[PDB]
RNA sequence: AAUGGCUGAAAGCCUCUCAAGCCAGAAUUUCGUCUAGAUGAAUACUUUGUCUUUUUCUUGUUACUUUAGUACAAUUGAAAAUUAUAUACGUUGUAUUUAUUAUCUCGUGUAUUACUCUAUCAAAAGGGUAGUGAAUACUGAGUUAACAAAUUAAAGCAUAA
RNA sequence: UGUCGGCUCUUCCUAUCCAUUUCAAGCAGAAUUGAAAAAAGGUAUGAUUGUUCACCAUUUAAUAGGGAACGUGAGCUGGGU
RNA sequence: AUAAACAUACUUUGAAUCGGCCAAGUCUGGUAAGCAGGACUGGCGAUGCGGGAUGAACCGAACGUCGAGAUAAAGUGCCAAA
């Protein structure tokens, strides 16, 4: 119907040269080139939305998402960190996230 | 420490790995490069080698000291049937290789050459071309061998006829026909085409293809002899007589 | 890089306490400028700072940073065959541009990092007294070349785009 | 050092017209046309009306002009323009290059052909090997008198080029070349008219 | 031959910086990377500073008269002179300027317009063209 | 979402590693990308000294089997497979699926001739060289070393040339009448209130 | 390649070039030829024409058999070359994902399309011709919305190759 | 961790003995000498000695130097120790 | 001057150990050694962690189970966070 979002891809979790810390996930947001276009996006919603091939016993839905929200940027190229409910598995790298227009301030 | 005396290797790495083939024809590699300038004409054949025997030539040769009388030689005899041409296959230059764009092929197939597209005739149907030869002469299918034409005419480089042998003729046990691609070496595509057209369930003869005294390249298997040990295979030296465990290996 | 006016003087018996000591330092920052200046009243008046106490330590800005002066630049430099005396030119609008220049040549030049240089004198020359092969050709009043090979100016890192759409040019600008 | 700007220049004579293609000169005289592309990126070759005498009026010049560059690369300013100054003679007064043929005991004959892009080298140092060498496009050899040849071309690297073909296919070999001077030498190089 | 050269008087078109967008006047040339730009502290904005080449734009303008080290007062005068400031509003740069201060102050409701025109108009101008 | 199209890179006047570095990172964020005319890439010294770099790439080969040895592939296409493939991860499933969603062909092959063409500015030649920095097309250096296929891309080449230059002077026709149409209507009196928008925000 | 040379600057002369540009030159290198060989291609026959998994028959494969579920033709993505780029302009300043004014109905014709389908000529074409529909502009008008809702699984072996 | 040599066999280095291409000489020719490219191909038969080594008699275009657990003993041999 | 009351002074009983090795703005014997032997200190042994691709000793820093932040050595084309 509309697009009210914008994809964001899951670059990886916040790591060091040889260690990894999934608690906190980098998001590269399209059209975000720069930490300075960063401060609009801090404290969004962000979603990754997946597709799970259900049974047709099973009553579990066929679309699941985790929802987290955006709480500070990552360098000076633009790349911010999220926190999620439950961590995002390390399968879905490179994948897209909505990065949604609420909490609005507008 | 180095060796303590030098000599060539033992046989040859040009021929590595060392493994037998599984279909007795071996197909040609390679064909003489084409020149653009001559008429069509054909760049190969398929015989059978019949056997050997010896012959006393003449020698033409000037400033030889060979007799006057003749000189012994060795010859190789290779019966050569006339082969029937069952179709032409156009080629085209990719970025890969040599691809076969379509495949032409005539009205009337011998037996010979369909059983080679089974492995159990006694058991099989025995309909191969059936509906290729039930509609040849239908107006659909007219339409579309004019455009298999047409098409090698505009994206095709190599022009290849599509020949077998006719086996009632030697006195192999073999029914099955034994199937070459030969290449078409002359003009354009255009008149390429037009010779593999007109050779359509045609014979060709050996003398059309080969002239008088002309030196040719052989391809064929060579005679099989099973397993066997470093001697043979590769012609290292036997080892003293002294030799625990054996003589005839690679120390 | 900075300047900065700095005085002293001694109270002990090998010293009058009248004699002031001046200099012109330049440093990074404050610090840095009074360490410069106690190694030269040690190295040459026997002067220590136990022995002494600074008067002052004040900055010193150019008078009119827009006006573009030819600063000639007294300095030794110490290298593997021995210590040099060397003569620069640079062009520049402030006293502490061309020295912070001269420290970024001598760095690539010569491969003399700071610690092994001493900047003995700057003055201002005049307008020929310019003797840098490829520094005098700009320093006449008819200087004029076309800027070629040009890369494309991007306003800001915002629109720093990883790939762009159709092909890419330079400019004659 | 850099220098910011060097410049040479070439004067077209009175029936000569050149066009500049992204430094694809293309001359043309009374002699024929000539083409040379000079793939130098750093470059700037245009046509321009300057004064080259001290007092005299301005005449067509091909400026070859190099803005701010070291000294390697400032050197092809005067390469391309003494280029095109030989492009402009060999349209308008070809070149020639006379060569001599030396030898001490076994003469060595000469066979041209009859459209003259080929020479035949024979019994040079009495060896039975005959030398064919060929000609570049635009370069002709004829027989001005014994023992000497001459190559005609409007191109002064073709027609020297050519010359050095000559030379360097009848080289002595396994032999002090102190002693055995034998081969063909250009004599002089100079012009048609 | 060039046509644009970095030279004392020549027009130039700051490309960062807080000046983005501003036009500039050489006045001084230090050496092959820096020059001293003074695009008149009084009509443009662009206080007299020095900038490497490398973040601005060579424009076809020159001013007549312009020596070097200027003065702010006599700049100032020969650069309403030659009218700059009108000349330079009808180049393809001065437009493309131009327009983008006006796109940066649409709200929704005024792309929301255009988007719906311009997708009419340019439909319509289609239609208009024959086919044979 | 998810990101089906495939982003066509001309790797013509690019610098061979610094467009393998951009292509790698991107495989690596999922998308897919297509690199047409793998062989007009550059890279950096003469044929001479990539030669020399190529026989000491040669050298490297299993003593007791080199059918075990590394494979040097000569196709200018599978340089940059091999170029791209040492920048992805290594023996990891992520390392393995960035590298299916990459495509050298030595030409334009008959899907992405016709798709939108993409550069990067970061791997343009004209930015990172100096100019008399000599340079070589891997195509060049790929016939000097053994591939076959040069001149046949340089046939099929020729042919899309000769095809897209009537095509865009077709084109060319058509939206220079189009854009006469646009004026008249632009123009026309009974459109004022439209264009009266357009122009106030500087659309006409 | 070593080397020997041509033209030619730097450096007004000279110079094979620690410059641009070229030539000749090895038991050298690469094609060409020989052996093995990966992903492949063409044709012949058997099929199938939106799609799969789990069972199951056979030495094995494919077609095949059964119960369901699922989608339904129609706006999708191309200048080339150069970069010291003939002149002029610098056309500035966000690539992909991601550029349609909610749904349905009512109203008449024209025009357009890298749109769909049919026929034909062709064709390893974002082809030509004729027709048809779809979308859009000229260019309308009206209804409705409030809670709700808005990808494959499981079993078989009769026949045929 | 089976400790010498030889037999057998493969591969590698070049500080090249031969063959190929070059330059220099106190290079007239012939025979040579110094050096560069180049390790793809070749580099032997025997008397005495366990010998590596050595020294002789030949033949050859040359009869180069070395490495690989002083290559190589569930490969041999066992002359040396 | 500064610090020091879970300070200071200890008493008794007893374990293990006395093959050591490394670094260096140090030294001696030796041509020299990843050699032999020493003066002072810090280490490894007994010690993981971050970095130097890999490493007993180098650099940062010493460790209960965790969360969020500023950091150290050192880094910021890709592998690899910047």
């Amino acid at each position: 119907k509309c697009r009210l979002h914008v994809n964001a891809v899951f670059m990886g979790f916040q790591r060091a040269q040889r260690n990894q810390y999934p608690n906190v996930a980098l998001l590269q947001i399209s059209g975000v080139n720069t930490k300075e276009d960063t401060p609009f996006y801090i404290g969004k919603r962000v979603a990754y939305v997946y597709k799970v091939n259900v049974k047709k016993g099973s009553n579990k839905p066929a679309i699941r998402a985790i929802f987290g929200k955006i709480v500070a940027p990552h360098g000076n190229h633009g790349v911010v960190k999220a926190r999620f409910l439950h961590n995002l598995p390390p399968k879905a790298m490179g994948q897209n996230l909505k990065v949604f227009l609420y909490p609005s301030n507008i | 420490s180095h060796r303590k005396f030098e000599a060539p290797r033992h046989g040859s790495l040009a021929f590595h790995p060392r493994k037998r083939v599984h279909k007795v024809r071996a197909t040609v590699s390679a064909f003489p490069k084409d020149n653009a300038a001559e008429k069509p004409h054909l760049t190969g054949f398929l015989g059978f080698k019949a056997g050997m025997t010896h012959v006393i030539r003449e020698v033409k040769r000037t400033n030889t000291k060979l007799p006057k009388d003749g000189v012994l030689e060795p010859v190789t005899i290779i019966e050569t049937p006339p082969m029937v041409v069952a179709g032409f296959v156009g080629y085209k230059k990719t970025t890969t290789g040599l691809k076969p764009i379509t495949a032409v092929f005539a009205e009337h197939i011998a037996d010979e050459f369909k059983r080679r597209y089974t492995k159990k005739w006694y058991k099989n149907t025995k309909n191969q071309f059936a509906v290729h030869t039930e509609k040849y002469n239908d107006v659909k299918a007219k339409s579309k061998r004019e455009r298999q034409i047409r098409l090698i005419k505009n994206r095709c480089d190599v022009v290849r006829v599509i020949a077998h042998t006719q086996m009632a003729l030697v006195p192999l046990k073999q029914k099955k026909a034994e199937v070459m691609e030969i290449q078409i070496n002359g003009g354009s595509i255009a008149e390429k085409v037009d010779f593999a057209v007109s050779l359509l369930e045609k014979q060709i003869s050996v003398n059309s293809v080969f002239g008088t005294d002309e030196c040719i390249d052989v391809c064929s298997v060579t005679k099989g002899h099973g397993y066997n040990g470093v001697i043979k295979r590769f012609g290292v030296r036997h080892l003293p007589r002294k030799t625990h465990r054996g003589l005839r290996k690679v120390a | 890089m900075k300047e900065y006016y700095i005085t002293a003087r001694c109270t002990d018996k090998a010293h009058n306490p009248n004699e002031i000591f001046r200099s012109r330092v330049f440093a990074p920052n404050y610090v840095v400028a009074k360490s410069k200046f106690w190694m030269m009243l040690k190295k040459q008046h026997k002067v220590k700072k136990i022995n002494a106490e600074l008067l002052q330590c004040q900055p010193i800005f150019e008078k009119n940073p827009t006006v573009v002066k030819n600063y000639q630049i007294f300095l030794r430099y110490v290298s593997a065959g021995g210590i040099h005396n060397i003569t620069k030119q640079y062009r520049d609008v402030t006293r502490v541009g061309a020295v912070r220049q001269m420290y970024n040549d001598l760095a690539s030049q010569y491969r003399t990092r700071q610690d092994k240089i001493q900047l003995i004198s700057i003055t201002t020359v005049g307008d020929k007294a310019v003797k840098n092969p490829v520094l005098h050709q700009f320093v006449g009043h008819h200087v004029k070349f076309p800027m070629v090979h040009c890369k494309p100016v991007i306003a800001s890192k915002r629109f720093n785009l990883p790939i762009k759409a159709g092909k890419l040019t330079t400019k004659l600008c | 050092p850099r220098l910011l700007k060097k410049t040479e220049h070439v004067v077209i004579p009175e029936g000569v017209n050149i066009e500049i293609n992204r430094k694809n000169i293309k001359v043309t005289g009374p002699r024929g046309s000539l083409t040379r592309e000079f793939q130098h990126p750093k470059v700037d070759i245009y046509a321009s009306k300057l004064v080259v005498k001290k007092e005299g009026p301005k005449e067509n010049v091909v400026v070859i002009d190099m803005w701010y560059g070291n000294r390697r690369d400032s050197a092809v300013v005067r390469t391309i323009a003494s280029h095109i100054k030989n492009m402009i003679t060999g349209v308008t007064k070809g070149y020639q290059y006379k060569m001599r043929v030396v030898y001490a005991h076994f003469p060595v004959t000469l066979v041209i052909a009859d459209d003259g892009k080929s020479i035949q080298v024979q019994n040079f140092l009495g060896e039975k090997r005959t030398r064919h060498i060929e000609m570049y496009d635009g370069v002709v050899v004829k027989k001005l008198g014994k023992d000497e040849i001459c190559l005609e071309g409007n191109d002064v690297e073709k027609v020297s080029q050519s010359a050095a073909n000559i030379h360097a296919a009848n080289l002595v070999r396994n032999k002090d070349i102190r002693q055995f001077l034998d081969g063909v030498y250009v004599s002089e190089k100079c012009l048609i008219e | 031959v060039f046509s644009r050269f970095v030279e004392v008087g020549r027009v130039v078109l700051m490309k960062t910086g807080p000046f983005a967008s501003k036009l500039a006047v050489i006045v001084e040339i230090l050496d092959h990377n820096r020059v001293l730009v003074d695009g008149p502290q009084a009509i443009t904005g662009v206080p007299r500073q020095v900038v490497n080449l490398n973040t601005i734009s060579l424009t076809s303008f020159v001013v007549n008269k312009v020596t070097r080290g200027m003065t702010h007062k006599k700049l100032c005068l020969r650069f309403t002179q030659d009218a700059i400031i009108k000349r330079f509003n009808k180049t393809a740069t001065g437009k493309a300027i131009e327009k983008r201060i006006l796109r940066e102050k649409m709200t929704d409701f005024d792309k929301f317009q255009v988007s719906i025109i311009n997708r009419k108009i340019n439909a319509a101008a289609k239609i208009a063209v024959s086919k044979k | 979402s998810t990101n089906n199209k495939v982003t066509v890179i001309d790797c013509h006047g690019h610098v061979l590693g610094r467009v393998a570095s951009v292509v790698a990172k991107h495989l690596l964020l999922g998308q897919k990308f297509v690199l047409v005319r793998c062989e007009d890439l550059q890279v950096c010294g003469t044929l001479k000294m990539r030669l020399v770099q190529w026989e000491l790439y040669q050298r490297k080969r299993v003593n007791t089997n080199p059918t075990r040895g590394a494979f040097h592939h000569r196709s200018p296409a599978d340089m940059v497979r091999k170029a791209v493939r040492g920048m992805l991860p290594k023996n990891n499933y992520r390392g393995k699926l960035a590298l299916k969603n990459l495509k050298c062909f030595e030409g334009c092959p008959a899907p992405y001739d016709k798709m939108k063409k993409s550069s990067i500015p970061e791997a343009a030649a004209i930015y990172s060289f100096n100019p008399t920095r000599k340079r070589t097309l891997l195509g060049e250096l790929g016939t000097a070393v053994g591939w076959k296929y040069a001149d046949v891309v340089a046939k099929n080449e020729a042919e899309r040339k000769e095809r897209a230059a009537k095509w865009y002077a077709a084109k060319q026709l058509k939206q220079k009448a189009v854009a006469e149409a646009k004026e008249k209507i632009l123009a026309d009196e009974k459109y004022k209130a439209k264009v009266a928008i357009l122009k106030k925000f500087g659309y006409a």
